[PDB]
């Protein structure tokens, strides 16, 4: 009962929990590079206008 | 000198044009209040400064005044007793002139300019002198404060002030070449203070907590961190070592913390007693306050100018313990002026030069022998506030790169008030093998495989918690149920210590020895009853286990004698278990 | 200063931010009234000045202006606001104006409103206890005169009932300390930012039923008021509580409702500003604005007043380790947290003394202060209780059936701690009789586990039962 | 020489110059400011209107009045000879020993140059490093590149000192093998502290292993590009030495971790956008032309076996730095943070290291014919054991087998004699001898992975014949 | 405008027992009910204009299916309104922008329903209003500030999210009228995260 | 270019039983391997190189370890074709690459190992492409997206990576070539997580 319990509710739930929190670190990472490049963008912009 | 307007303000920003000629990192002073500032970047005819000082008000076409100066501190007689700003401004006085707020602009002298002390020469006309010699001697609540010559100044002594008494400003000592030597000397707070050699680490700093001086020392020229969430323990952590640790001179650096936390200091040590000396214990310390709601510029500033304090009283051969509350905050700072600089950050916002910057502050700390011939030892203690409790933050993992010792605090800990909360696990010291002569010498020839032993009992219940986690404690054998039981001793019993109790506040190493020698001998005798048949469930209703239990809360001259006695009852204690 | 200038020359309107392109004249952090065509002003403030524009955040929404008719006009180079004692019993919106039907404060005083730090040399140390009437409070997460006490509160949980309960029930106890018996009432400033009607409406009934509406100062800046305003509505609400207490010598209490919608418009302003943000996209001088507002609490060597702060805050989907509670630990002195867990179960207040915590605690408990064993208790209770929760996970291991006696007594003490401690609905418990529980409960234990309390003390009071006390 | 004047921008690492068009991308660059101290740049950026130079240390005297620029050197070159041996190095090739310079034979550029794969050859030769747990269940082959996986508490510099104080070929068993071939180590250590640093000198200086070891010592607080520099220096001494003297060189990079920190903190400040991780995208090609520097060519006598070590950042195997290492290198060595705690030095875990070329390089005419059979079945043995250990502990010692109590004590005694060597070194006989012994412990023919020949060869000798001590 | 704002004291009964019993909402009240696809949410909000005691129901459609809207628009005629005896679409005003009509309407039917449900309570009328989903609202709010390269806050919203959304459910509530009657909105908002 | 593609009606025959039983693959299919350490992949790639159907083989290595691409380079030209009892490398192109090799000469590996199988079936040919590690070949295109500043789908890798695999293994398939003969190109790909 013990091993099927492990094997079948608590694994996968883990299991579950981990795929979320790693999604949720990505999305955040690629709002991260999102606003890098918006930065990026605002520096070349002022550089290459007005210096 | 160069002198330009406003051009632009945003927060603690300001850019002032007109400024060429103006250097990197140079003081200017802003606006026509004369706000304090650091050249942070140049760009063709326009400077970008950075303002210590709060900068409501200004208005753009006001002046900008470049003293084509780095930020400096005086260094001489004075400090100790005293706390400082960001930009060592002595705060009482500040507060005799304007009160009980800090307002802007205030110009103050670091080191009182009214103050007479009593010289002692110790050179004579015709003397060759160096960088870190000793000019004379002038005394300071108990301490010899020696008057060093500045590290770039050599020459030859011309005349000497004779024995008497003289401010900080009076030039005791005139070389040939025409330069006068005063008390003090100023010093670029962001270059390190010359030595001769460094010297490894073969002494420990003794906090007086038990997990940290037993289980994760670090060495007095080391360096350590103490990351953890709110409420973990960091800043009680840091005022422990600094009422009971061995240095002869504490550095308490508050970078964007409580205010309420310098006042705890501030009306607690003068009544308290030096470990040492016998004097209070505010005769010892040098408090630098930033408060949180302090301008945010001025961090980096606090911080530089606690290391280059704890430097000098090392140059001057003194032991210095040196804590930063927190470098997060400093962290923190960068960030927010990087935003108004508009660069391109690094990971979570912070600079890119975050951890050279981190790095160059750690490297500050070490034993030495001093320009002058003599050793000083500087130790560097920063507390580390990673947000949510993540300890993968960039600050967190910098200084995990360049700390001897790390002692990781725990947030389940702190909730079941267990303190001092390090969590065992992710705690580690790398002084250990280094202080193990000393500890022969000084403690105990075994104490090294008594501490060795209490660390194997505890990584042998950390490998049974999981087993114990899955089945339950009581589906464990009579030897393992017995590892537990001992772990669980080890846990609250020596491990944890309460910082505000009116014994346990201070453990001495031979008390700690003894803890650890009567914790190992009654784990030995239920090894060995249990061998034999012996049920587990009665060797932990013996009184003995009281005993050891209550063994924290036992005076220091007092301890011996209960020592004794626990040893005896507990060789009795399993002597009767048949 | 009393001539008026006026700057034409907006060039840009977009969301919280107005440009202005002629304005080297105006300082930084100034207060500005922006005139529409029709006549209509509304406030701002210059938050980036140079010589070729200025960058000004507008209070209130936008609606209606236009590049060609609006105009703004200098109100004063530093934010201030006019203070007065006649200042108690009145009601104001988020920034400052009446909104009971009264005419206007005479101002005694102009006052910046983001103040000024207090020099930690001019500080004191925050000695008094204040007895709350809450023995979760009260024993284990004691509240002293002059501390920075927030409320870690959920979207359901009842955290305005309890701030009304603790604002109603507080007193300190001169009879314990030794200090000069008085009873003066504490001043209340309630500082209200995106309060909805249903709180509003609690707590103007609650302090019109407690009577405390006479020493009373209200800003209120509702849901459905300006975002941006809330910037300066606990600035201002702080201003008068520091003019009173450090001026007037009151003993000021400063609630402010919710935090996070105050984090909520920094947020917006620094988005809106392309500020670097710390973590969820909040800026990064977040940690800085809560520290200048939390800060402004305590009590000051020499005078008599004193200022202690309640902030509320909702923790997002309940979570500690979100920017908003997250900073607002680091900055605070302790936190009152709830439990959810807690509150389903029908435990009013649903205080959950794990997570909480008071800083101060140390400073205002003791022999002189409350009694000697209170430190003692309340570090017993502590751990107790945190062996009953642990061994509750270990009944849905592996049964209650299979405890010993130790984690049973442990775990039923967790649940007498729980029903009987932590459930006191809207009862004000003196210490006296807190402690007299606290001790009923350790008597269900052994005399040998009781390791945090000394035996005299324990000799004192243990044995004493529960029944006794109730039933 | 040229001296360019035309300052124009100061920020962070980073100037501006104009009127630079004349300096070459990657170039060197001497700047002087108005005090006569001279910092050092590298040019990072040109185009026809400024060039941009990412400034070596800090830049606090600089003005935009009176600093200028000129050129030290096109491309970054080291001058290499012979004599570096016996020398030590601050990252950027200026000797830190205090000795004179040396007189280079040749200046390479430190950037390496890939080695064509039709002229590369198979590694079949073993290395020696005088540790067990490495020598007969995870063996170096010369030309590998084999890397050390530590954290943060654990004993990685004292392994690295060893291992480069240990480390020689035995050409007496490779049949008949060259009477004696030359043998080098390189350390390159990068990011590392005062104490860190001094360890490493006293360690290479007080058993003579400094006169066959060049050192290339980058601090904590020197700066970042000469922590980039430093594995380039290093390999590139290592190929200069291996494919034109015929030595055979051992590279130790001491913290690839901090390396990749500053690849990092470089990215950032050139206003790179990062990767996975906040890392740079081209962090995987960085590491390989670090790594793939070590090898063996066909025609060549030389070789240069790399290995690197990192502490993973949390113990996090799945961390990039640690992945990407796994993705290039052949094997990994694995030390316990569990082993540490319990005494036990080196805390190498033989269960999760391996070595992926270790088949090519052991057996008859290399080492001995036994050891591949008898390192399979030490890791059988000692995993059965390790699962055994966790059973007793639920159901009891009484309640095992006989054959289960035997492996329960050949784990304890595994861990106690093979594993925790102490500072021994130990020869591949005697560490094949006490690894013998340790099988003997278990009843014969329970040793399934050891053929009939072998256990009738080696099978039965005592612990207490020919430990070190009991 | 109103006189005053009143707390509520009657309930707003939907007919469902779960929600009228454990859950009530009163009749001045706000209510948000989220689930994922195919939840109830839609089926729940067509109970409560069906069987509520409100006088005036105020459904918006923002972002949602035609097939809904067109199946209120054929069953409501032929219902029976609860409290007056006839169809049940003459107490019923549908406010439709589908998903796939245009996106920057969507913010403004949530507005418009709004603005209708509170001409009824000045009127004296005790009004629902059922917002379909605040969601496709976001994420109208979303697309539109993408447009304007706003900096987004957290998944891509608006930082001014919380505001937009706190100002309508705000304009809930039991209220005095300025001509003296009384009257009430009560807001049932569904969310699809 | 091609006349037309051919339907999957002939087995590609490796001369292993597991695979030409149990799990076939149709002459111009593709199947895809792993390559995990201690599997013999090696062994099974060159015994399928040996005794395959195909006339030719062509073989990738995009960014393989330096010691694993001399495995290959000095293990194949050993091999014997059992055709001619000569070797096998006579009907065999080797394209290799290292690690520190160019990210671009990694990325288009697989590209000009494809357009060389296509040209040899265009010859009225069967050949057999093997890519040893089109997880490597992913690595150097995801680099190359970075450098390009792209935002990322998933792990780092570029939202387009799903079509260039597409378009590289699309290429496969019987054929009749422009010139009316019949061809093929049959694919075995292999990734390394
Ligand atoms: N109270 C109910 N009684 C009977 N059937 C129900 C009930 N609630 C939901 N259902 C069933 O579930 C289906 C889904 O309900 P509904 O259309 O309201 O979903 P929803 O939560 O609004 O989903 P979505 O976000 O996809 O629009 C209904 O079509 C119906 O078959
Ligand atoms: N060693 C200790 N002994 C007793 N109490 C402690 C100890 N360490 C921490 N505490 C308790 O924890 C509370 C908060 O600790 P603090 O130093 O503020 O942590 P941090 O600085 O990490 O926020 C203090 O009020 C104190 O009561
Ligand atoms: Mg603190
Ligand atoms: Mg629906």
């Amino acid at each position: 009962r013990r091993v099927n319990a492990l094997e079948q509710v608590v694994i996968p739930g883990i299991r579950a929990q981990i795929r979320f929190i790693q999604q949720v670190l990505e999305q955040r990472e690629r709002e991260d590079t999102f606003r890098l490049k918006r930065i990026k963008g605002k520096i070349e912009a002022r550089e290459a206008e007005e210096e | 000198m160069i002198q330009g307007v406003i051009q632009k303000i945003a927060g603690p920003a300001v850019i002032a044009k007109g400024m060429l000629g103006a250097r990197m990192y140079d003081i200017c002073k802003v606006g026509e209040e004369g706000l304090v500032g650091e050249i942070i970047r140049l760009d063709g005819d326009t400077a970008f400064v950075q303002v210590y000082e709060d900068t409501s008000g200004l208005k753009v076409g006001e002046p900008v005044v470049s003293t084509g100066l780095p930020l400096a501190v005086e260094l001489g007689p004075g400090m100790l007793n005293g706390i400082y700003d960001g930009i060592q401004r002595p705060l009482e006085r500040i507060r005799e002139k304007t009160g009980i707020y800090i307002t802007r602009g205030v110009v103050v002298h670091a080191l009182d300019r009214e103050k007479k002390w009593a010289w002692t020469p110790m050179v004579k006309p015709g003397d060759e002198v160096r960088g870190g010699m000793v000019l004379g001697t002038v005394p300071e609540f108990g301490f010899t404060h020696k008057i060093l010559v500045p590290p770039d100044v050599r020459g030859r002594v011309k005349e000497v002030k004779p024995a008497g008494e003289y401010t900080v400003e009076e030039p005791v000592v005139v070389l040939e070449d025409g330069t006068e030597l005063k008390m003090y000397h100023t010093w670029p707070v962001r270059r390190a203070r010359p030595v001769q050699r460094k010297l490894d680490p073969n002494t420990p700093f003794l906090t007086g907590m038990r997990i940290l001086d037993v289980l994760f020392p670090v060495a007095m020229g080391g360096t350590a961190a103490i990351p953890g969430p709110f409420g973990s323990g960091k800043t009680v952590t840091q005022q422990s070592l600094a009422k009971w640790s061995n240095a002869d001179v504490v550095v308490y650096v508050g970078c964007g913390e409580r205010g309420n936390e310098m006042t705890d200091v501030l009306v607690e040590f003068p009544e308290l007693t030096d470990p040492k000396t016998g004097g209070p214990l505010m005769h010892r310390t040098v408090l630098i306050a930033n408060t949180s709601n302090m301008p945010v510029a001025a961090r980096e500033a606090s911080i530089y100018v606690g290391v280059t304090i704890a430097e000098y009283f090392r140059d001057q051969g003194f032991s210095v313990a040196l804590m930063a509350d927190s470098t997060s905050r400093w962290a923190e700072a960068l960030r927010e002026i990087s935003s108004r600089l508009e660069e391109m950050p690094a990971e979570e916002g912070y600079p890119p030069y975050l951890a050279a910057r981190l790095a160059a502050f750690y490297e500050r700390a070490g034993k030495v022998i001093t320009l002058g011939g003599e050793e000083g030892a500087v130790t560097i203690v920063g507390a580390v506030s990673p947000p949510g409790g993540d300890m993968s933050e960039p600050v967190t993992q910098s200084t995990l790169r360049i700390v001897g010792a790390f002692w990781r605090l725990d947030a389940s800990l702190a909730f079941r008030r267990h303190f001092p909360a390090i969590n065992w696990n992710g705690s580690y010291s790398l002084f250990t093998s280094a202080l193990d002569p000393w500890y022969r010498e000084n403690v105990a020839e075994d104490y090294p495989e008594l501490r060795d032993a209490i660390s194997e009992l505890l990584q042998r219940e950390a490998g049974l918690q999981e087993i114990v986690q899955l089945v339950g404690p009581d589906a464990l054998q009579d030897a393992e149920r017995l590892v537990i039981e001992v772990g669980r001793i080890i846990r609250e019993d020596f491990l944890q210590q309460n910082a505000y109790h009116e014994v346990d506040a201070y453990c001495s190493m031979k008390k700690a020895y003894g803890i650890m020698k009567m914790i190992l001998a009654f784990y030995k005798e239920a090894e060995a009853a249990i061998k034999r048949g012996v049920s587990i469930d009665e060797i932990l209703q013996l009184p003995v286990l009281e005993r050891i239990g209550r063994a924290r809360y036992v005076s220091e001259e007092e301890f011996p004698a209960y020592f004794e006695e626990a040893m005896k009852e507990i060789q009795g204690a399993f002597k009767a278990l048949a | 200063d009393l001539l008026k200038k006026e700057y034409t020359g907006i060039t840009y309107i977009s969301g919280p931010l107005l440009f202005v392109e002629n304005a080297k004249d105006l300082a930084y952090g100034a207060i500005v009234d922006i005139k529409d065509g029709t006549g209509r002003v509304r406030g701002g403030q210059v938050i980036e000045v140079s010589e070729e524009y200025a960058v000004i955040q507008v209070f209130e929404e936008t609606t209606g202006l236009d590049l060609a008719t609006t105009s703004v006009s200098l109100v004063e180079d530093v934010a201030r606001l006019g203070v007065s004692k006649e200042m108690l019993g009145r009601r104001f919106n988020g920034i400052g104006k009446p909104i009971d039907g009264l005419p206007p404060i005479t101002p005694e005083k102009r006052l910046p409103i983001t103040g000024l730090p207090l020099n930690p040399v001019a500080r004191r140390k925050p000695e008094q206890f204040i007895q709350t009437g809450i023995s979760t409070i009260d024993v284990m997460n004691t509240l002293v005169r002059g501390q920075k006490l927030p409320i870690f509160s959920g979207s359901g949980l009842p955290a305005n009932e309890i701030a009304a309960q603790i604002a109603r029930q507080a007193t300190v106890r001169p009879d314990l300390s030794g200090e000069g018996e008085k009873e003066e009432p504490f001043a209340v400033v309630f500082a209200a930012m995106g309060i909805t009607q249903r709180e509003l409406s609690y707590f103007i009934q609650e302090f019109e039923r407690t009577g405390a509406l006479s020493r009373s100062v209200l800003f209120l800046n509702k849901a459905d008021d300006p975002t941006i305003e809330r910037i300066l509505t606990p600035r201002m609400a702080l201003t008068v509580a520091e003019y009173l207490a450090f001026e007037h010598d009151y003993h000021v209490l400063v609630i402010l409702t919710d935090m996070t919608n105050y984090c909520e418009a920094l947020r917006e302003i620094g988005a809106a500003r392309e500020e670097i943000p710390g973590r969820r996209g909040y800026p990064g001088y977040m940690y800085t604005d809560l520290a200048t507002i939390y800060e402004r609490a305590g009590v000051v060597e020499g005078k008599k007043g004193s200022v202690t702060q309640i902030p509320i805050l909702s923790m997002p989907d309940d979570d500690r380790t979100h920017p908003i509670p997250d900073l607002t630990g680091y900055i605070t002195e302790g936190q009152i947290q709830l439990s959810r867990e807690l509150h389903r179960k029908g435990i009013y207040p649903p205080i959950d003394p794990l997570p909480s915590l008071s800083r101060l605690m140390n400073n205002g408990v003791g022999k002189g202060k409350t009694r000697e064993d209170h430190k003692q208790v309340s570090d017993q209770l502590y751990s107790a209780y945190a062996n009953g929760v642990d061994i509750r996970k270990l009944v849905a291991i592996i049964g209650e059936d299979a405890l010993t006696e130790n984690d049973r007594r442990y775990l039923q003490f967790a649940d007498a701690f729980e029903r009987f401690f932590i459930n006191q609905g809207q009862q004000n418990r003196s210490i006296e009789e807190s402690l007299q529980i606290a001790w009923a409960l350790l008597s269900m234990l052994p005399q040998g586990e009781l390791k945090r309390i000394s035996k005299d003390h324990i000799g004192k009071y243990y044995g004493q039962k529960l029944e006794e006390i109730w039933g």
